[PDB]
């Protein structure tokens, strides 16, 4: 009648709409259910073509197997090489592959969350001017080095005193600049298997010549670097040849185009003189502790966020800090901070700066202050 | 299909194996921890985007086909130097190291129960 | 401390300091470890390992000398 079941309606449409739900997870289950029935395939590379159903591929664990090819696979990017699945029980190439990325340069890569900016590396003008001369300058006006005729530098080795701006100036350049950036440990490539250790710097810059404008950032380098004993000891030979093979793939038979590379370490004399020799590693920037303008700058701006009172005098702190190479300047303003925390103080004066630089000048003369350049 | 899912995983023998490579021409690419790698065209009973390269993932052991993601795991050397009996030492045992002892707990100890009071100042802890 | 020379020598044990030295602070500000060394010859360690951004407060540990020794007993 007037009323009918319009009232009634709302009791069933809401037991429907709960039930309704549930039949839709029964089909996401059964897509699973489809997935149990799909095996795996044995991964290895075509090395040659004997005829067009017969192929020599050895797979990437064990033997060297002849094996056809599925008809409707093309038979012309299955070159030496290449990257071919095969099935379980009948090998057979089932799929032409993509060239693989070890998970570790994977890794390498995708690294970066600090983002600093140029602003932040204070004192080191003229040194930035130099490294980008041969990482940006040489990857955007290519055409005017093809005007003098010399070809752009490929290496660069930022040493100095353990302390100084180097790794902040690497990463600097690693939240700059818009090509791939790959950086490394320069000790976590190295891993206790026969050769693993040269398998992973062989893909670095294979996947640095894959992906071009690529900028491969070894840190320090005096761990897979070293001077290359004789007489040395049974797991010392095999570091030396992942260098031969890091050394060969710099300036080798096959010249390496658009991959530049920098290299860091606090003691650039250990270093092979293969690895500094011109070609490989062509120029050499010598970070320094800073000079009394450096001083200066780097107090700022680390000193700059601070919830400071009163006519802070940069002036007092410069004078009194000599070879405070780039961290207890910074350590002078953290440092700062605890005797300000001390007292219960939100309230930064210069006196507490003053206090902390004593603090850190006396800290430093158990150090042990030598230059170590290269030769 | 809940009881033949079970089948499949009732085998509960795993083989754990470590992604390589998660292609997306949304495959996987996996190395047995037997030095043999392999090309699941179908990831398996876990989602495309909770596995990244190099995540440890167990295996069937016959079809191999990724079926949970195993917990990071870690050496067990290293597991081994984490103390849970902690040492009864209170700082009223110390003698004589008084200016020492607060510049500790107020470096290592401090800095990690009043968070609140570093970042009002805008000081890195040392 | 790091050591150059030719015919034999040992950077076995110079990686994993240099591993240590880029996990405390480099290529990333890792902010919730803290860590604490304890030495009884400071003169040896590799000028690296003494910096600011690795362990900063360098705490001087001195003998008792003449009342600590009577809280000591
Ligand atoms: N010019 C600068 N401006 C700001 N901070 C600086 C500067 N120079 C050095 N620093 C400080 O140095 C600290 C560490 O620098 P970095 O690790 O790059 O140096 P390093 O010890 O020479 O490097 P590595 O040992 O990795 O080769 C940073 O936290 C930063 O605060
Ligand atoms: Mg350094
Ligand atoms: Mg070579």
């Amino acid at each position: 009648k007037l009323l009918e079941h319009k009232e009634i309606d709302g009791r069933l449409k809401e037991l429907r709409e709960q039930l309704k739900e549930l039949t839709k997870q029964y089909e996401k289950s059964e897509n699973d259910l489809k997935a149990l029935q799909s095996v795996g395939q044995i991964v290895g590379e075509v090395l040659k073509q004997l005829t067009e159903e017969k192929f020599i591929v050895k797979a990437t664990n064990g033997p060297r197997y002849v094996v056809g090819c599925r008809r409707q696979l093309d038979k012309s990017k299955l070159k030496p090489g290449t990257r071919v699945a095969l099935d379980m029980t009948t090998l057979t190439i089932m799929r032409y592959l993509p060239r693989e990325v070890d998970p570790l340069v994977y890794n390498m890569s995708h690294e970066d969350p600090g983002n600093v900016s140029y602003s932040e590396i204070g004192g080191l003008s003229e040194q930035i001017r130099e490294l980008r001369e041969v990482i940006e300058l040489p990857l955007t006006n290519p055409e005017l080095f093809q005007r003098v005729g010399i070809i752009p530098p490929k290496g660069c080795l930022l040493y100095g005193p353990p302390g100084t701006g180097k790794t902040l100036l690497a990463r600097a350049v690693a939240s700059q600049l818009d090509c791939n950036f790959l950086k490394v440990v320069s000790s976590s490539i190295v891993d206790k298997y026969i050769g693993e250790s040269a398998r992973l710097i062989r893909e670095m810059f294979n996947y640095a010549r894959d992906h071009q404008p690529c900028i491969i950032f070894m840190d320090e380098i005096d761990a897979i670097g070293g001077r290359r004993f004789s007489e040395g000891t049974s797991a010392d030979r095999e570091i030396q040849r992942t260098l031969m093979e890091l050394l060969n793939q710099m300036d080798g038979f096959d010249t390496l185009h658009r991959v530049k590379m920098i290299m860091a370490t606090n003691r650039p004399d250990t270093l092979d003189p293969a690895l500094l020799r011109p070609g490989r590693l062509d120029r050499k920037i010598h970070i320094d502790l800073p000079n009394e303008q450096a001083r200066l700058d780097i107090l700022k701006i680390h000193a700059g966020p601070i919830t400071k009172h009163g006519e802070i005098d940069y002036e007092a702190i410069v004078k009194l800090s000599d070879g405070f190479n780039g961290a207890d300047l910074r350590n002078v303003c953290t440092e700062a901070g605890m005797f300000a925390i001390r007292a219960d103080h939100d309230f930064v004066v210069q006196e507490d700066f003053m206090k902390a630089v004593r603090k850190v000048a006396d800290s430093k003369k158990l150090e042990s202050k030598l230059d170590y350049k290269p030769v | 299909e809940n009881s033949e899912k079970i089948k499949v995983n009732k085998t509960l023998p795993y083989l754990v194996s470590n992604v390589i490579e998660l292609l997306d021409v949304k495959c996987a690419v996996i190395k047995t921890s037997t030095r043999q790698t392999y090309f699941l065209p179908v990831i398996g009973l876990v989602d495309a985007e909770k596995l990244k390269p190099g995540d440890l993932v167990g295996v069937n052991k016959d079809s191999y086909l990724i079926l949970e993601t195993l917990p990071t795991e870690y050496d067990s050397r290293v597991k081994a130097m984490e103390v849970d009996e902690r040492p009864t030492e209170q700082y009223s045992d110390i003698g004589g190291l008084d200016k020492q002892i607060q510049e500790l707990v107020e470096a290592i100890v401090l800095p990690m129960n009043h968070k609140e009071k570093f970042e009002n100042l805008g000081i890195q802890p040392p | 401390k790091r050591f150059d020379s030719e015919k034999a020598g040992d950077r076995e044990v110079q990686r994993t300091m240099l591993e240590l030295l880029n996990q405390l602070d480099g290529f990333q500000p890792n902010t919730q470890v803290k860590v604490i060394a304890a030495t009884n010859r400071v003169d040896i360690l590799d000028p690296a390992l003494l910096r600011s951004g690795r362990l900063d407060r360098k705490i001087e540990f001195p003998m008792p000398n003449e009342e600590a020794r009577a809280r000591i007993m």
